[PDB]
Formats: structure tokens, C-alpha cells, sequence
């Protein structure tokens, strides 16, 4: 197995762990999972009423010093009832690690902002507001960012069709661009690429 | 910038979108003679940030 | 009814109508104004032109990819109108100057040019054939352009039975030459009666005539809801522009009564409700800027 | 491991002092830089007389595309459909059928060249090196209709470059 | 190719043809597959 | 088998470094350029 | 390349640097378009025995 | 079922502030209509501003409606600053399109489509 | 409280941004999908999807 | 392979946009510095994983 | 006759002057722009055909779109094109202008520049080299020198 | 072998001409329909059967890696010759 597949780390294994079982003996009010991946990554899902309490005490520990917030997301998953999850990614400089931090929220029910503790979460959940319509309660200047200033529903979720609702086009009558019920001159073709074999037994999930 | 560009039309066809690495490496071999002309180039990059 | 020809969509800019139309003088604004409403359904569309392509340019985005068909066409030349109808079903005529010039009388652009495309089109096997008439055409005008405007009508009449005749009043528009007119000349007041009709208004009627199977070999008569004395109507549109190219037959045009047809079929008849001059004025004459409405008799 | 840029202090004796003084006063690095713009002035330049001249390019370089044939007159598509799998935007609308002896051939062969990314991956799924990206690269047009290739017309290009597309696959085909 | 020939084919064009675009010989697109439905021709006969 | 490599002794030197001439005179040098001018003007 | 002494030497003195060791225009220096064939080595897999990919 | 509020617990301070928004919207619609020279009357745009609320009015959930009212407050934002031209303005008046047939005859005439 | 009781039945229509044409005339599909008859596997049929029905395709009048 | 080559990385000291302008000035010097590191140090082998 | 050989000659005139001094202005919407700057470079020389380097929009003759065409973005373009001054045409540089491209089937990306604006010439390529621009933009000359105003003045 | 039709348009490989009463001939008039003059078809039918002495062949389209992928033709039977799928050449035993 040396030439062609990916080496193993196992010190920042152990590590990773012994910090994730550090972090959830700290917090047990909030964290509710704490899981290491294959390729050394340390995920810790959460309760999303500690949000605040658990990204500050990761800003502010003097064992964690996660002072960078890298990147911040949601996912959509249909099939839960809670189906947006929220992920956050940190930075370490001091120690040079990497955390994520996973919550969870529904359509309705709003997300306590993080602007407080890092300020790139501004944008970035102005972002999350404008693509899946996750709200973000006590947040500072809550608006879209990047679709269109009429733009009705959100394009990132996964009931929301590829091509959208409407198209423009400019009309010489009314002489302005105007918004029209979308009509393709080739509809998009889609394909069934998946395989009716199993690939991975390691993921095999177990039956009813 | 036009010389670093033919660069990348030499090793992938394409002058800025080379699609060129590729996971699992890169698609296509470097072609021969690339590397000399890398070095030349890179020989008087030098006296252009000098200049600049 | 061919294949290709069924319609197909939900009317959109990508679908099918089924409607093959050539639209003569489509370079002017009536023409601009219908090669709009007939694109945004997804019509086949042949525009013959005369002049350079870089007016055309503007026609050129009023339709979707291989919808609009633009081809050379001489007024004079029976082969060129040969080789654009005879593959539509559907031809109107918009072909007009308001002055003679040295190559083309009123005579060539009313009378001739009319008949020439309406026998070819006979010729051709088109099933429906729209000229664009006048309102005040009249066989004892003082005007030349209304006397050769009736003369085209009727041979246009006598050679296409089936033609649909349609004779609007007075149009208004961005692009008029009836309101910019009156803002541009800074061309007096009398007892003439006028009741000008909205360009869209036009153009509806003009689409409604094509798709009713029940309007071949009739003579509608487009007029707007008002009827205004020339002199209020010239102040008006002085007040609301904040203002406090000619000919003599323009002149004899402008002071010529609109007359009175109950007769003739109107807008009301194809399902199009007339737009007031008093919601489109402020968007004709807000160029113009740097208002009481008027009396209707 | 790294370097400090901007750390020098300015030396404070009455020779550096006067030094930059002296610099202030009379103007010195604005005289360093009109001259050298001065030097740049009478080098040749770096402008090459198109159309008469052509920039250099690569057997790899990807341009206009073309259907190739066998070396008897027999077109190399068989309708397999893997360049239109495996386009990433969609381009390709492949139809085909048996034709008269049976052969499986293509009946409708469209790419849109205002939806393809010049990406060359059809050029590299195809198995019988049917489908090319020539070395053609000035087919602008006037009409976006134009710019919507059948089977006709690509099989036309073919028929045009062939001459230099086969020199050109000759030369970079050891490298696939 | 005065030095290295190309190789002779007989589809190659023997004549090669510039930029046609805005001439009479621009190229047109079109459908090059044949219809797929076919319609019901009814008869020319009476049903009397 | 052939391949796109470099020499056996490697290629030769490429420079990476700032290099400003540092021409010219002094600032004594420059102001009594400047200042015989100026005399030489006025005589 | 093509440059006279004089303007050669104008140059050097203005842009105070030796231009002529480095020049930013291609001569025959660089290689050849036309290259002699490759052979291209093959991966470690490249075996007829004991190449099980379960290992 | 209890769940978290947005704004409103119940639907009493729901209501008033879709009162309020509707307020807002009725006092800016002239200025609207002055400032990006639209082709409408100040009651015609009144009439969109209720039609649109009307639209809207089926829904008994207090935090569907906050966010209702949440969306619409940044659309008086995105109006009451000159972020939206012309065009998304004149958007919600659909003049181009074509009048979509409601009875069973012609939507059978021109189409599949029920 | 923190947590207010809302007793009425789940609806996030007006919220989601299709047009009402788009939601009372669509009839959704939930079932799950057929093996294919050409393969003997069985890795396709785990999970229910969710679809909708076929509208009407027409023919481009150009290409 | 970044670290099997060997490179500075320049650091400033006012946050200012002359100091970002010089930082990366010194990063093309060091992109410079590991081409030619690249150039002497390129072994042979094939080019994707063997994983086909 | 005396008045067609002295219109022929004024319409060769003014084509000369107006195909020769085309100043261009650019929309820097994506990497065709980066592109365009590098037609722009020593190399190609836009400027050597008289075609000057990113004139101002208010007396430009030629509007090159080289990018993109997003909804957000398309009346800023119609109202950039509505204050040109004619004689004025229109580039379209790339797939993204000519028909979408890659991003065709997005919900947030016009299908074409030319449902908004009149497109004279069409460069393909993704991007299309400088080459090719080049060779657009003399193409644009071409279209430019046949063109017959005065003459068809004179017959009207 | 390129065909004409009633009309004087022309037919291409595949059999596609537009009908006489079809509107769609209108993009054609004042321009051309651009058809490829070299039938595949009729190219193939003219290159002669190859004889061989062994009851199996192979073919690559010739060119080795410039080819098709190598196929293995069977020639047991004798009434009909056997013709490569990728490339249409066809080859016949010699017994
Ligand atoms: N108020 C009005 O405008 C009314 C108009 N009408 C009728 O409606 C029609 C269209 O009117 P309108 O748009 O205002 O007028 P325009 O002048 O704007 O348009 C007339 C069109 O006819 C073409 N044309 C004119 N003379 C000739 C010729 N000798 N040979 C070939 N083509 C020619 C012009 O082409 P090009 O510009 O390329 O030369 C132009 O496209 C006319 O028939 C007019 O009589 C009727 C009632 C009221
Ligand atoms: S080059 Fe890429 S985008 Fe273009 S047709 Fe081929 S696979 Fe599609
Ligand atoms: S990949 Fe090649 S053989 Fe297969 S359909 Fe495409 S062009 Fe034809
Ligand atoms: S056409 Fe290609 S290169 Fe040009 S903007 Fe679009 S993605 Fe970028
Ligand atoms: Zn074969």
C-alpha cells in the first residue's frame, strides 16, 4: 500500500481526539457528538442554543486559541426534519490545528449570530441569510449579498431548481429589462449515472 | 505574463483555463524542451522585478 | 396544417406559435412595434429591408435564435417580394412616407408598391393579407397623400378580396411623429376634431386581426375613447412638455377632421380596450421636459 | 525561514542627513526613473505584425472542433455518446441509429459552440479519436445562428483541417 | 510543406475556402434528422 | 525511456535577489555642482 | 540583439544595468518546436505478478 | 410543540407589525413613485402595495409571518435607498406578459397545460 | 419563556418563492424507484425519492 | 513536496499597502528561488495514480 | 452618373475614418477581460490600429462584452449601451457573452448578451485568445469598410 | 453521391430534406445549405475484401494506437464476408 494510497497519521489522531474529548467534558451542556475522521479531522456537533458559548470559550481558551474562523456554511438535507446545518470552521495559529463546529437549524426557527466573537461571520451569514434563508437573530446588517434586489426564494436549497423561476430579456415596448416565466430553448438533460452496485462496504448502513 | 502563458499553452493547450491538474496528478506529460525555456525565462525574471 | 406549423409552448419567447408573418416597411415604428409583439410569442418572423443593416440592428434582439429572417427587397422588383412570401402565411403591409421624394411619390408608396404585394401574395398562396390603410382617406381629399392612401385601399380591396383592411386615426407614441410633432414646433388651432389611438392599442388590434379566422374580407376602424378639438389638445400637450421636418400636406393633414364611422368595425370588436391619451402622455413628453387633462367634446 | 521587509533604520550622522537631503532637494530617483523609461524608450519592441505574423502555439492547442475519418473515407464516430456524457457543459446533442448497411452511425451530431468551455475533454473520452479540437482559431462570426455547428459542418472542417490535424495528433499522440 | 508534405487523402478539399461569415456562402443551421411522428393520411374516397 | 528532464548537473545560476546600482554622486558633490552653477551664472 | 554600439551603450548607462546578458526578447536560444519522440516511463502497478488490487 | 419565537410570541404583536410595515409602505409609495419616475399612479402602486399584502394574508403561523414581515422590511430598505432601478420596481407590475386564460375552454384550446 | 406554542400545521409556501401555478397544479410523487431490469443490482432501490410529473417537450424550430 | 524546498517568507511591520506591495514583491523573488529549485530537482516516473 | 461616383467615394471617405479611429470601451466582467487586457499588451498592440486602450463610455465607438452577463448586471449594461453615441457596435467576447457557456443553465446568468443589446460580431473561445480577438475586432473593420449609408441616402 | 429534391434542395447522408410546403426552407433563401459532398457510405463500398488464410482476424483500423480498440473477427461462414465494426472493412477467408 505505499505507492498509491494516502499515508496514515495516527499522532494527530490521537491528539485529536484527546482534544475532542477535552472539549466535550469541558462543555457537556452543549455538545452533543464529537467525531474524528479518517483523514484527521475533529468535528464537534452541537446544541444550537451554545453556539456563542462554545465558539467563545474555542476563541478564548488558552488551550484552543482558535482565533481565525476559516470559512462558514450551511448544508441542506431534505430528509431531516431540522434540515439546514450549520458548520463553522476554525483556525488555530498558536497550535496550528484545525476545529469544525456543527449545529443545527430548521426553516423557521432563527440562529443566534456569531458576529460578536468572530467578524468575518457578518458576511459570511449574510451569506448563509441570502442562499437559505436561515435566519440569524441579533444580527448587526441582515440583507441579501449576492442574488438579484428582487429576488424571490433561495437558490441554495435543494427544492430550488437549477435554472431559476424567471429570465431577462429587454423590451423595446416598455423600453427596460424585464423578468419573464422561464423557458429554455434545450431543457437541461439529466442523467442517472449512479451505479446499482454497492462500492463501499465500510459505509454499508444497516437494514430495517 | 504572455511568456508564462505560452508556457501553459505548451503543457495543457489552453492559455489561462489549462484544466491541467487533475486529481490523481495532472493529465499530460511535460513536453520536451519545456523545462529549458522555464529556466530561461526564469533566468531573467530577476532583471524584471529589478526594473519594476 | 403542416407539422411544424402546429403551436406548441406556453407562448413564451422559446415557443411555437405557428404564426409565418412578413412584415413590409418593418424598419419604421409601426413595423418596430408589431416585430416586437410578434417575436415575444415565438413567431417566424421575415423582415424585407431597404435600408443599411445598421438599422435593422435594433430589430435584430426582438426575438429568439433563427426567429427573425432579414432579406434584401426593392419596391419596384416583383422577385423580391416573390422570394419573401412564399413560404409565410401571413403578410402585412406597412409601406409609407409622409413626404414624396425624388425616386418615390406618393403614388409609388400607396398605390403601387400595395398592389405589387398583394398580387404577389395572391399569387403566392398566402391565406391572409393586412394593409395598413388611413382613417381620413378619402377619394375627394384636398391632400394627396389621403387621395392616393383611398386609391391603394381600393385596388388593394379589388385584388385581395380577402385582405383585411384596417385604418387607424392618429398614433401616439415614444417614437410618434403626432405629439413630438406638436412639442417640436414650439402648428395652430382651429375646429378641427381629432381622437388619436395608442400605438399598443394598434398593434393589438393588428395581432387579434391575424389570429380571428372571423376578420378576413373586413374593414376595421382603429380611433381611441376621446374625441379632442385640435386647439385644447395642442395645449395640452404644450403644458404637459412645460413649453409655454414640414411639409404643406402635413399642413392640409393636420387641419382635416377625423370623421366618423359607426359602420366600420373598431378596436372593441377584436377585444382590445383603447388606451386614453392622459396615461401615455407624460411617458411620450417626459423627453421633452427640462397638467389639468384636456376637454373632450 | 522568513525575512523582514521594511526594518532598516535611517542612519542619523550629518552623511546620510545630508544624503537625503540633497535627494529631497534636487530630485535624484525621479531623474533614476525618467531615465530608465529613457533606456526602455530605444529597446525594439515586443509587437508582432498580425495578420502577416502569428503568435507561437503547441500541437496540444485546443481550437475549433472537427469529425475525423479512417483513411478510406469511412467517418471514425460510432455514435458511443461518451463526449456528450462526459461534457461538462452540455454542448453535445448526439442521435443515432443503423444506418443502410447497418453500421452504427450518428444521425444528428449538434455542439453548440456558445455553450462549450474549450475544454478538450471530448477529444480525450472518444475511443476512435473521432471528435477533434483543431488548431483553428479564427472562425469568428456575425450571426449567433452561425456559431451552432450539425453534423455537416463539423464534418466539413474535418474535410478542411485534416491536413493538420492528423500532423498535429502524430506529434502529440505518444504523450496520451 | 515544401520540406514534410502532408499526407494525401481524397475527402481532404483540394481548395480551401476563408472566413464566410456575412457572405451568401455563410453556413445555416438546421436539423439533420428526419420526422419522427407520422400523421394519418385520410382517404380520398367518399364514405358513401 | 525518454523523458522531459533536467541535466545531470542541474541547471545554471538564476538570480533572486534586489539589485539597485546605487549610482551617482554625494549630496556634497551634488550641492556643489549646484552651487558653481549658480555662481558661475551670476559672475 | 540587432541594436548599434552607441544605442547599446545609451541604454546600459540610462537603465544602468548590463541589458545584453539578459535580454526579455527569445533568439534561437530556447528549443526547437520540433522534438524527437517521447518514450514515457510506466507507474509501480505495471506488474504480471503479485499486482492484487485487494492489496 | 413548543418552538422558538422569532419576534412575535402570539399573533397580536404579529399583527402590528405587519400594521406598521403596511404603514411604512402606503407613506413611501408617492416618493417612490416621484423619485425613480415611474409611469404609474400613486394609487396604482397603493393598490400593488394591499393587492400584494392581501395575497399574503392566509397565514396563522406568528413566525411565518415574522419572517414575512422581516422580508418585507427589507424590501422597503432596498426601496427606500436607491439599491433597486427602474426595472425591479416596474418588476412586480407584469406589463409584458401575457394574460395567462383561466377557464377550462381555452386553457384546452392552447394546450396540454391543466 | 424563551418558547411559545404554535398549534397550527406546518406551512412555508408564502416563504419559499414558487409561483402558486407551480404549487396547485404540480402533483408530487413519492415512491421508490424500480430496479433495473437490465442489471441484477439492488444499491438503486434503498431510498425514496420524490418527483414530479412530465410536462410538455416540444421541438426547437431551429436546431 | 513545499517542504522539501526551501524558501523565505517576508514579513512586515506596519500594515500599511507599501508594506503589503513589498511582501509580495519579496514572494515573486521566492517563487523565483523555488523554480529553479523545481527545475534541478524534478524526477522521473509517470504522472497520474496507478489506481486506474 | 456625377452623384453616385461622388457618394461612393464620400461613403469610402467616412468608412475609412470611422473603421481606423475605433475607440473601444471594455466591461470588465470576467477572465475574457483579463484577456482583453493582455490583446491589450506589447505583444498584439491594439493601439498600433489606431484602436486606443479603455476609452471613456461617453465617446466610445465599439462596447466590448467580455464576461459574464449576470441579472444584477444587465441594466447596468443597457444603460451603458443607451448612452453611446452612434455610429456604435457591439463585441461579444466568449461564451459567457455569446450564449452563457459554462453557466448556461444558472438561474442568476443571462442566456446571451444578445437578449439585452444588438451583437455585431461574436469572437467564440473560452477564453478566446488575443488572437482571436484580434481577428474579431479587424473582422468589425471589414464590416465597417462595405458598409453603404450615403449611397443608400442618395437612392431613397 | 449527393441527391437532389423536387424542390432543388439538397438531400444530405442522413435522408433529411425539407418539405415542399415546410416554412423552414425560408432560411435558406438568399444563403446555402451547407452539406458534406463525400458519402461515408458509399466511400466504404469501394475499398476491396481483404482475403486471409486463418479462420480469425483482428483489426485496429490501422495505425495501431491511432485506431479503434483491436476487434477479433470470426470468417466461418462463406456466404457472407466478415466486416470490422468500428472501421466497416471487410475481409473474407481464402478456403
Ligand atoms: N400616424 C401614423 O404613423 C399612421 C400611419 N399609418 C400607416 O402606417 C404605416 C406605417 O407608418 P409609420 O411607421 O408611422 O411610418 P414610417 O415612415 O416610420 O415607416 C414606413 C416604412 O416603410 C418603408 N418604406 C417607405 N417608403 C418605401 C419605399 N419607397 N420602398 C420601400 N420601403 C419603403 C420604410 O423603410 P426605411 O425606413 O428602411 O426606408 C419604413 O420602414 C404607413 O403605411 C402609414 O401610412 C396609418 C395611419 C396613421
Ligand atoms: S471541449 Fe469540453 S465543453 Fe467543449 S464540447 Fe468538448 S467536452 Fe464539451
Ligand atoms: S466519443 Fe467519439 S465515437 Fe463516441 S459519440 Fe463522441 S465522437 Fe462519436
Ligand atoms: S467565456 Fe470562459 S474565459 Fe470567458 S468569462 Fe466565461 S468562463 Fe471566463
Ligand atoms: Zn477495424
Amino acid at each position: 500500500t505505499r505507492p498509491t494510497v494516502r499515508p496514515r497519521n495516527d499522532v494527530a489522531h490521537k491528539q485529536l481526539s484527546a482534544f475532542g474529548e477535552y472539549v466535550a467534558e469541558i462543555l457537556p451542556k452543549y455538545v452533543q457528538q464529537v467525531q474524528v475522521s479518517c483523514f484527521s479531522e475533529l468535528e464537534i456537533c452541537i446544541h444550537p442554543d451554545g453556539v456563542i458559548p462554545v465558539l467563545t470559550f474555542l476563541r478564548d481558551h488558552s488551550n484552543a486559541q482558535f482565533k481565525s474562523l476559516a470559512d462558514l456554511t450551511a448544508v441542506d438535507i431534505p430528509t431531516r426534519q431540522n434540515r439546514f446545518e450549520i458548520v463553522y470552521n476554525l483556525l488555530s495559529l498558536r497550535f496550528n490545528s484545525r476545529i469544525r463546529v456543527k449545529t443545527y437549524t430548521d426553516e423557521l426557527t432563527p440562529v443566534e449570530s456569531s458576529v460578536s466573537v468572530y467578524k468575518a461571520a457578518n458576511w459570511y451569514e449574510r451569506e448563509i441569510w441570502d442562499m437559505f434563508g436561515v435566519f440569524f437573530a441579533n444580527h448587526p446588517d441582515l440583507r441579501r449579498i449576492l442574488t438579484d434586489y428582487g429576488f424571490e426564494g433561495h437558490p441554495f436549497r435543494k427544492d430550488f431548481p437549477l435554472s431559476g423561476y424567471v429570465e431577462l430579456r429587454y423590451d423595446d415596448e416598455v423600453k427596460r429589462v424585464v423578468a419573464e416565466p422561464v423557458e429554455l430553448a434545450q431543457e437541461f438533460r439529466k442523467f442517472d449515472l449512479n451505479s446499482p452496485w454497492e462500492a463501499f462496504p465500510a459505509y454499508r448502513q444497516p437494514p430495517e | 505574463r504572455e511568456k508564462m502563458f505560452e508556457f501553459y499553452e505548451r503543457v495543457s493547450g489552453a492559455r489561462m483555463h489549462a484544466a491541467y491538474v487533475r486529481p490523481g496528478g495532472v493529465h499530460q506529460d511535460l513536453p520536451l524542451g519545456l523545462m529549458d525555456d522555464i529556466y530561461e525565462f526564469s533566468k531573467n525574471f530577476s532583471l524584471r522585478i529589478d526594473e519594476l | 396544417l403542416h407539422h411544424a406549423v402546429i403551436p406548441h409552448g406556453k407562448g413564451g419567447r422559446s415557443s411555437v406559435s405557428g404564426i409565418v408573418a412578413t412584415v413590409f416597411g418593418a424598419t419604421g415604428f409601426l413595423g418596430r412595434y408589431l416585430v416586437n409583439h410578434l417575436g415575444r410569442m415565438g413567431s417566424q418572423v421575415i423582415v424585407p429591408y431597404r435600408c443599411e443593416p445598421y438599422d435593422t440592428m435594433h430589430l435584430r434582439p426582438m426575438g429568439d435564435l433563427g426567429q427573425i429572417i432579414f432579406m434584401d427587397w426593392n419596391g419596384r422588383d416583383k422577385d423580391s417580394i416573390r422570394r419573401a412570401v412564399e413560404h409565410s402565411n401571413v403578410v402585412i403591409n406597412l409601406v409609407g412616407r409622409e413626404w414624396e421624394t425624388k425616386n418615390f411619390d406618393f403614388e409609388d408608396v400607396f398605390v403601387k408598391i400595395p398592389q405589387a404585394i398583394a398580387q404577389v401574395s395572391k399569387e403566392a398562396g398566402v391565406e391572409k393579407f393586412i394593409h395598413i390603410s388611413h382613417l381620413n382617406a378619402d377619394i375627394k381629399s384636398s391632400s394627396k397623400y389621403l387621395r392616393n392612401k383611398a386609391v391603394g385601399e381600393k385596388e388593394v380591396r379589388e385584388t385581395f378580396p380577402e385582405a383585411t383592411i384596417i385604418k387607424p386615426a392618429d398614433i401616439f407614441g415614444r417614437e410618434d411623429r403626432f405629439l413630438n410633432y406638436f412639442a417640436n414646433i414650439r402648428s395652430l388651432g382651429k375646429k378641427t376634431v381629432k381622437q388619436p389611438v395608442y400605438i399598443v392599442d394598434v398593434t393589438k388590434g393588428i395581432i387579434n386581426a391575424i389570429k380571428d379566422p372571423d376578420a378576413r374580407g373586413k374593414t376595421f376602424a382603429f380611433v381611441g375613447p376621446n374625441r379632442y378639438l385640435l386647439f385644447d389638445l395642442v395645449q395640452y400637450v404644450f403644458a404637459v412638455a412645460h413649453r409655454p421636418w414640414t411639409t404643406r400636406d402635413k399642413v392640409e393633414r393636420i387641419h382635416t377632421t377625423d370623421r366618423t364611422l359607426p359602420h366600420l368595425p373598431g378596436l372593441e370588436d377584436l377585444g382590445v380596450q383603447a388606451t386614453p391619451l392622459e396615461l401615455k402622455a407624460i411617458e411620450v413628453l417626459r423627453r421633452h421636459r427640462t397638467v389639468q387633462p384636456a376637454k373632450t367634446v | 525561514t522568513y525575512k523582514y521587509v521594511n526594518l532598516r533604520e535611517p542612519s542619523m550622522d550629518m552623511k546620510s542627513v545630508t544624503d537625503r537631503a540633497a535627494q529631497t532637494l534636487l530630485w535624484t530617483e525621479l531623474i533614476r526613473g525618467l531615465g530608465m523609461t529613457l533606456s526602455y524608450l530605444f529597446r525594439e519592441p515586443a509587437t508582432i505584425n498580425y495578420p502577416f505574423e502569428k503568435g507561437p502555439l503547441s500541437p496540444r492547442f485546443r481550437g475549433e472542433h472537427a469529425l475525423r475519418r479512417y483513411p478510406s473515407g469511412e467517418e471514425r464516430c460510432i455514435a458511443c455518446k461518451l463526449c456528450e456524457a462526459v461534457c461538462p457543459a452540455q454542448a453535445i446533442t448526439i442521435e443515432a441509429e443503423p444506418r443502410a448497411d447497418g453500421s452504427r452511425r450518428t444521425t444528428r451530431y449538434d455542439i453548440d459552440m456558445t455553450k462549450c468551455i474549450y475544454c478538450g475533454f471530448c477529444q480525450e473520452a472518444c475511443p476512435v479519436d473521432a471528435i477533434v479540437e483543431g488548431p483553428n482559431f479564427e472562425f469568428s462570426t456575425e450571426t449567433h445562428e452561425e456559431l451552432l455547428y450539425n453534423k455537416e459542418k463539423l464534418l466539413n472542417n474535418g474535410d478542411k483541417w485534416e491536413a493538420e490535424i492528423a500532423a498535429n495528433i502524430q506529434a502529440d499522440y505518444l504523450y496520451r | 510543406p515544401t520540406v514534410k508534405p502532408p499526407t494525401a487523402r481524397k475527402f481532404i478539399w483540394t481548395n480551401h475556402k476563408f472566413n464566410l461569415s456575412g457572405t451568401p456562402q455563410q453556413y445555416v443551421p438546421y436539423s439533420t434528422t428526419r420526422k419522427k411522428i407520422q400523421e394519418w393520411v385520410p382517404p380520398s374516397t367518399p364514405y358513401k | 525511456v525518454k523523458q522531459d528532464m533536467p541535466p545531470v548537473g542541474g541547471y545554471g545560476p538564476i538570480d533572486y535577489k534586489r539589485n539597485l546600482p546605487r549610482r551617482g554622486l554625494s549630496g556634497y558633490s551634488m550641492f556643489a555642482v549646484g552651487i558653481g552653477a549658480l555662481l558661475f551664472g551670476y559672475w | 540583439a540587432s541594436a548599434t554600439r552607441l544605442i547599446q551603450g545609451l541604454r546600459n548607462w540610462a537603465s544602468g544595468r548590463d541589458l545584453q546578458a539578459k535580454l526579455q526578447l527569445r533568439y534561437q536560444e530556447i528549443s526547437k518546436r520540433t522534438q524527437p519522440p517521447p518514450k514515457l516511463p510506466v507507474g509501480p502497478s505495471h506488474r504480471l505478478s503479485n499486482n492484487y488490487y485487494c492489496a | 410543540t413548543s418552538v422558538k419565537p422569532i419576534f412575535s410570541r402570539d399573533m397580536n404583536e404579529a399583527k402590528r407589525r405587519v400594521r406598521e410595515l403596511y404603514r411604512a409602505w402606503y407613506r413611501e409609495v408617492p416618493n417612490t413613485v416621484h423619485l425613480f419616475q415611474l409611469d404609474i399612479s400613486v394609487k396604482q402602486g397603493r393598490d400593488k402595495v394591499r393587492e400584494m399584502f392581501k395575497k399574503n394574508a392566509h397565514v396563522t403561523d406568528p413566525r411565518v409571518v415574522d419572517l414575512l414581515v422581516i422580508k418585507g422590511k427589507m424590501e422597503l430598505e432596498e426601496t427606500i435607498n436607491v439599491w433597486k432601478q427602474r426595472t425591479h420596481v416596474m418588476r412586480f407590475f407584469h406589463e409584458t406578459e401575457a394574460p395567462r386564460p383561466k377557464d377550462f375552454l381555452s386553457k384546452f384550446y392552447v394546450g396540454h397545460d391543466p | 419563556t424563551q418558547l411559545i406554542t404554535v398549534d397550527e400545521k406546518l406551512d412555508i409556501t408564502t416563504l419559499t418563492g414558487v409561483p402558486e401555478e407551480h404549487i396547485k397544479t404540480r402533483k408530487a410523487r413519492i415512491f421508490v424507484p424500480a430496479r433495473n431490469n437490465m442489471q441484477s443490482g439492488v444499491n438503486n432501490t434503498k431510498k425514496w425519492k420524490m418527483e414530479f410529473d412530465t410536462r410538455e417537450r416540444w421541438e426547437n424550430p431551429l436546431m | 513536496v513545499y517542504d522539501q524546498v526551501e524558501f523565505d517568507v517576508p514579513i512586515g511591520s506596519r500594515g500599511d499597502c507599501y508594506d503589503r506591495y513589498l511582501c509580495r514583491v519579496e514572494e515573486m523573488r521566492q517563487s523565483i528561488r523555488i523554480i529553479s529549485q523545481c527545475l534541478n530537482k524534478m524526477p522521473p516516473g509517470e504522472i497520474k495514480v496507478d489506481d486506474a | 452618373s456625377r452623384g453616385e461616383y461622388v457618394v461612393a467615394k464620400l461613403d469610402d471617405l467616412i468608412n475609412w475614418a470611422r473603421r481606423s479611429s475605433l475607440w473601444p470601451m471594455t466591461f470588465g466582467l470576467a477572465c475574457c477581460a483579463v484577456e482583453m487586457m493582455h490583446m491589450a499588451a506589447p505583444r498584439y498592440d491594439m493601439d498600433r490600429f489606431g484602436v486606443v486602450f479603455r476609452a471613456s463610455p461617453r465617446q466610445s465607438d465599439v462596447m466590448i462584452v467580455a464576461g459574464t452577463l449576470t441579472n444584477k448586471m444587465a441594466p447596468a449594461l443597457r444603460k451603458v449601451y443607451d448612452q453611446m453615441p452612434e455610429p456604435r457596435y457591439v463585441v461579444s467576447m466568449g461564451s459567457c457573452a455569446n450564449g452563457g457557456g459554462y453557466y448556461h443553465y444558472s438561474y442568476s446568468v443571462v442566456r446571451g448578451c444578445d437578449r439585452i443589446v444588438p451583437v455585431d460580431i461574436y469572437v467564440p473561445g473560452c477564453p478566446p485568445t488575443a488572437e482571436a480577438l484580434l481577428y474579431g475586432i479587424l473582422q468589425l473593420q471589414k464590416k465597417i469598410k462595405r458598409e453603404k449609408r450615403l449611397r443608400i441616402w442618395y437612392r431613397r | 453521391g449527393v441527391r437532389t429534391s423536387p424542390t432543388g434542395e439538397k438531400v444530405t447522408h442522413t435522408g433529411q430534406v425539407y418539405d415542399d410546403e415546410d416554412y423552414r426552407r425560408v432560411r435558406f433563401v438568399g444563403r446555402q445549405k451547407e452539406v458534406n459532398e463525400n458519402f461515408a457510405i458509399d466511400l466504404i463500398a469501394e475499398q476491396p475484401v481483404s482475403q486471409v488464410g486463418s479462420r480469425v482476424i483482428s483489426c485496429d483500423g490501422g495505425g495501431g494506437a491511432l485506431g479503434h480498440p483491436r476487434v477479433y473477427i470470426n470468417l466461418d461462414k462463406e456466404t457472407k464476408t466478415g466486416t470490422c465494426g468500428y472501421c466497416g472493412l471487410q475481409f473474407r477467408q481464402q478456403h
